[PDB]
């Protein structure tokens, strides 16, 4: 069970991402109940979130490079 | 369904990007060509006489011209609806990979996949069309490298033929110590030439591929 | 791999008295002859390394040499490398002892067959010859496999009893 | 049957699938006349497969020729027993494309 | 492909090898024959005397034979290649 | 039994499974002839080989031709003793592809 | 029996599982022979498709050709006798592939 | 888990007698394909073992990593050899015992890669022997004709690449391979 | 592995050569001692005149052999490649 | 029949399916001939083997020349009969290519 | 015909395609004397294959040279008798390039 | 009016500058010539008697020169009007592509060009001028590997010939079982050094260039 | 075809940057009708647009000498 965790960890990203996205749109339109410390909150944690994945994404990629560029 | 967020569908389109040329190129489309094209290239008797660039070009050429019909089929399949936003990333993987599947599973053999059916312990399939991507590549890559080489061995043997006549008929008129290869491959050269060897075996290679 | 050479040495001594040395002629192209019966002893030897161990009895020596080296300023001693460049020596010496059946049994079938010239000064050796021996010699090599078992354990701990020494004395030779 | 038994030095590839379809052809045309009110059949095969860079199936086909026995004629089922003895003893011809010919004219299917 | 395909392969590859060398061995053959029953009534000779005729002997003969020496080559071939969408399956 | 008997230089692998086909043929034929009613049968078989990592069906045939006894009909029970008879002794071929055939047309299966 | 005795130069190698067939054919019906009411059989055997996650895999049938004694029937539990007689002695043929017919039709499977 | 696959392929490569003739991307791609078809039913039972009580945060990784490698070590210590082992205890003065119980990893690993290393080469050895045999006799039927000068090469390699393919060498080397790894 | 697993590998190598070069062998000498024969009773020769039948000799052997030997190198094989789990243990 | 006839060891590649089409052109005759109102057909047949740089085949075609007998024409479902007994005895020949001209002009197809 | 039955060890391959062609045209005259009216023909072929991806492809053509029975006249239908006789016989000729010529000059064509 | 901003211009620039020295000029112009040279050092009986490098420098002044008019041509009919930004390089590029299609099409096999066109599946031509670069490319590369072959041959057979009258008169004196290849090097050297095979061999495949 | 798409991405590229640039040389000049809050993000989408191609021409050159550098 690789390739089903990796898209369920992207799976998971994407959720975080379109939570942040709709919590915000649904602030900027004026529907009350949502505090703008918590949006922004909300979206730091997911642009920590992009950020790991990106960064396990150039070192996963960069092992199969250096794996798969040696001589046999 | 849900649909993933832009930032990260150009992060796995990207990274697609560097798995796709590569592999999918390499075990997947032209295996056979090149390693036919080198054992030509070693049965002309004159090794590394063509330039390795032009035959990669060549090869590469041929390959996207064998695989047009199933590179327009994803081609419309995938983008147009991807284009006018009509399907999501994941599902369009899927519907890509398909007409894909298809085509590879038409030229592998069926012991190969029995095996590693075998191997991988996956439960009995009353139905063919049910092979994972996970056990479809290893067969079709084992079936293109065995086809391969029985092909390369019967490009093989008329220059072999030649090059024993040509021996046999030296050493009878008494010329012992004189190399058959270097006076030979005019010879084969010749024949190759005069046959036609490079547009009827890519021809015959074409049409191989193609049934 | 002193070891190697002399057995590679054997099998290819066996291959030239048959039909392979026709390269005694000008530098050939292609050896034209050299995996037809070196490259069956060539890769055989390691087997029988293997048979004891590959590496280990290596390594052994290396953790032993730190003991007897342990890595300082004292100068490397002289007259050392000549000896063990002197140890082959055994390429030859034991490749002949393992060639000792094949060679003169050859050599014999090489006399008899030219003691039939005095009958017919035509035999045409190389018409009848090159077969004749081919079959003997292939044939003594299946039957004299159990010979070459025990012998090439010979030079493993020769060799190896050549490196314990130097190894070991040459600390106390400063 | 006479190429079975048939042996020359030259092994043609093509003389062969045709040194064949020459004895099919005399074979099925040999059952058709032991079948009654037929007298004599004549049966000529038409298989074709070569194609170039397509997956064309290049279906055959076959022409019988019986010469019905004196005062008789085949009825309506009576033909399609000479059209399945003939396309179901031949691979991939079906019985859409055999062509039964009295000594007549009058082409029966 | 079963083993008895490379057997025919090879069968019909070899039987190439004698047609075409057929004309150049025989002459060749004939050649030191023709001389050896000349070489009585006094067979003197200095050692063999019979190399060169078996030059012009095979020499005139590939001339006479000529393209039909290559024109099998041509044909040959020319099938196995065209053959080789055929002899995968 | 002829397969056995035919053996000659011929190394044509094609004429190898043909060969076969031709006594198996003959064979089959020599049951259904054993059988009572029938007194001489005929019966080809439409076998296609050829299938290597491909999903093409390529299932085969077969078109008995009985030629029943003076004054007999099979009947309906009868005609499925002659259909397996030959379904089975065949590989691969099912009943619904045996075509029975008398001496006076009359398609049975 | 007879053929296993027989040997050749020859690689044929599909003469070699068919050369066989045809003795394990010779050697059933030989037993069959041996069993009372019948007076000789004659069994053929279909050993085919070997393949593998097909949608169907088919299986190997028979078909015995019993032929009773002058005056006999085989009664019911004397058909499983001849069915599991030929189902259990080739390899992987179930009984409800074999297939016993008498010598007056009579499909008795 | 797999450094030799990758030898017994490269020695299977250089038995054919041409060098690279299967790109060696290929070779990679098989190799780590067969890997991971091998190791499925352990890297499963590693996935199992780690991330069940991770995933939920009921364990720390302190004892994580010690429960996530115990079954690696069990699972390497069947391929391993006594000798090596032996050996290696000597070198780094350890407790033999009559009984083995948590062999440390400064001895388990070197064992484990010499013992793959010679099982690697074993096999390698006997899928070279074969085409050893077609090159010795093509060459005795070429030297005994009288054609001693005729370079065996462009007519072994034919022979050897025809005998691969008919005796269909891939797919039962690799199961061959599968099956000696599992036992 | 024991010694004996070592040296049983090397027996059936050379044996198969035995066997399988054995009937191509004694047919080049049969041949060669006819014409040697020949070669006396008027010995009128260039050198050995034997070496055109010889190549023919031995190409006809070629089909009378044939497959037989082609199948000795391919059970062999698979006799080897059935025991490489077993080889190792 | 020519074909069998035309067997010689010298192997024209091109003069193997010209002595063929020669044979088949004679043995198409024969059969028209056998016809009843025909007293003697002569066919030629053009069959392009040629596909180099061709986006399509363009098929075959034929031309009968029969010579009705003296006092006798061929009626309107009587050409079909020749027609359709030369279209399918060729391989690839659609009935649209077919001509068949009397002995007095009169292109009837 | 004749030229094709003769057989010469040479074996020129343009001497090939043009042996090939002078028996066609003596062939083809061959029928067209046959025909009634015509005494004797004479027909020319020319057959060209070089034409690929060309604006201007061109076409193969040929030239009846009819000799009329004394006191005779082709009809308007008659002339594609003799056009049609030709234009089918020979591979991708078009009945726009046949050219039909009496004994009196007069281009019926 | 419609054309590409300055950095996707460079950007396009610096790609091409990727692809132009290798294969542009690879699979061209002098992929005959430098296998034509090899063919040469295997008929000189030595391997690597000319330099490896000497030979590619050698190649590459001789199809600069060979290409000369054609680069007059392409300069004065793209850069002049580019380098005063008179035109943009969308259809500059074509314009400067031009030349070298039509001297492409002019050196090119009708039998491969009508192979390659079935092949994908394009037959709308109604001239060979409109065809696409697309389908000229393989077809240039397959013809100028025969005519390099072709050539070769050629150049094959003097030394050949050499060989032959030189092991027969070696020979015909009871000198049979000495090779005579180390004696017939001096006397092939010796012919081609005096024939000026280098100068003479320079011309006759610039003139076949000229066709 | 691969021309095809190359040519049409790029000269939807270009069209972007030109349409951005003219936006942007409009305001610049002082005709209304422009808020900053268009020019500034046209100009940030037009340097994404050309930071995705230059990645893709990246990966797409390695991916070429990958694959032409092989030992064939």
């Amino acid at each position: 069970s690789f390739a089903g965790q990796l898209h369920a960890a992207l799976d998971r990203i994407s959720d975080r991402q379109a939570a942040a996205r709709v919590q915000a749109e649904k602030f900027t339109l004026g529907e009350p109940g949502i505090a703008l410390n918590d949006v922004m909150a909300d979206m730091q944690k997911a642009s920590v979130s992009m950020q790991m994945g990106i960064q396990v994404r150039n070192k996963l990629v960069a092992a199969y490079q250096e794996v798969m560029s040696m001589q046999v | 369904g849900q649909s993933w967020s832009l930032s990260v569908q150009t992060l796995v389109f990207i990274t697609s990007l560097t798995f796709l040329p590569a592999i999918l190129l390499m075990m997947t489309s032209f295996t056979r060509i090149i390693i036919v094209f080198g054992l030509l290239r070693n049965a002309l008797g004159t090794p590394s006489a063509p330039p390795n660039q032009v035959l990669l070009g060549l090869a590469l050429f041929l390959t996207f011209f064998i695989m047009s019909p199933v590179i327009d089929k994803i081609y419309v399949d995938a983008y147009q609806p991807f284009s006018e936003q009509k399907i999501s990333m994941q599902e369009a993987l899927d519907k890509g990979a398909q007409p894909l599947r298809a085509f590879m599973l038409r030229q592998t053999r069926e012991a190969d996949l029995a095996l590693f059916a075998r191997l991988a312990n996956s439960g009995p399939l009353q139905g063919p069309e049910a092979v994972p991507m996970r056990i479809l590549l290893p067969a079709y890559v084992t079936s293109e490298l065995k086809t391969a080489f029985q092909i390369g061995f019967t490009i093989f043997i008329p220059f072999l033929i030649i090059d024993l006549v040509i021996a046999s008929v030296l050493m009878a008129l008494g010329m012992m110590m004189v190399p058959p290869a270097t006076i030979a491959l005019p010879f084969k050269l010749m024949l190759f030439v005069l046959v036609d060897g490079w547009q009827l075996l890519m021809g015959s290679l074409a049409q191989s591929f193609y049934s | 791999q002193f070891a190697f050479a002399a057995v590679r040495t054997a099998g290819e001594f066996i291959g030239l008295q048959m039909g392979l040395s026709f390269a005694t002629f000008v530098d050939p192209g292609s050896h034209l002859n050299m995996p037809v019966l070196a490259r069956i002893m060539d890769m055989l030897a390691m087997l029988l390394f293997l048979t004891f161990n590959g590496h280990l009895w290596l390594i052994s020596l290396l953790v032993d040499t730190f003991h007897t080296l342990p890595i300082g300023s004292n100068p490397v001693n002289s007259n050392a490398f000549m000896a063990l460049a002197r140890a082959g020596g055994l390429i030859f010496l034991n490749g002949l002892m393992l060639a000792l059946p094949v060679i003169t049994l050859l050599l014999t079938l090489n006399l008899a067959l030219g003691l039939l010239n005095r009958m017919a000064p035509q035999l045409s050796i190389f018409v009848i010859g090159f077969p004749l021996t081919l079959t003997v010699g292939i044939m003594l090599m299946a039957a004299l496999m159990p010979l070459i078992a025990p012998f090439c354990e010979h030079l493993f701990s020769e060799i190896f009893n050549l490196l314990a020494d130097i190894v070991s004395e040459m600390p106390i030779n400063n | 049957f006479e190429l079975l038994d048939q042996e020359k030095f030259g092994i043609s590839q093509f003389s062969e699938q045709v040194n064949y379809q020459r004895a099919l052809e005399g074979e099925l045309a040999r059952t058709i006349e032991t079948l009654g009110p037929v007298k004599s059949a004549r049966v000529h095969l038409a298989m074709p497969k070569p194609s170039l860079f397509v997956r064309e199936q290049k279906s055959p086909s076959a022409s019988v020729t019986v010469t019905l026995e004196p005062g008789r004629a085949l009825d309506e089922g009576q033909i399609s027993a000479v059209v399945h003895l003939v396309s179901s003893a031949v691979a991939g011809l079906p019985p859409g494309n055999v062509t039964l010919v009295d000594q007549s004219g009058h082409l029966l299917t | 492909m079963t083993p008895e395909s490379v057997m025919m392969m090879g069968t019909e590859a070899m039987k190439v090898a004698l047609a075409l060398a057929a004309p150049l061995l025989l002459v060749a053959l004939i050649t030191g024959l023709i001389i050896s029953i000349l070489q009585a009534a006094t067979q003197i000779n200095e050692m063999t005397l019979s190399f060169i005729p078996k030059i012009v002997a095979v020499f005139i003969a590939i001339i006479v034979a000529g393209p039909w020496m290559l024109n099998l080559l041509l044909d040959y071939v020319r099938t196995l290649f065209s053959n080789l969408p055929y002899i995968i399956g």
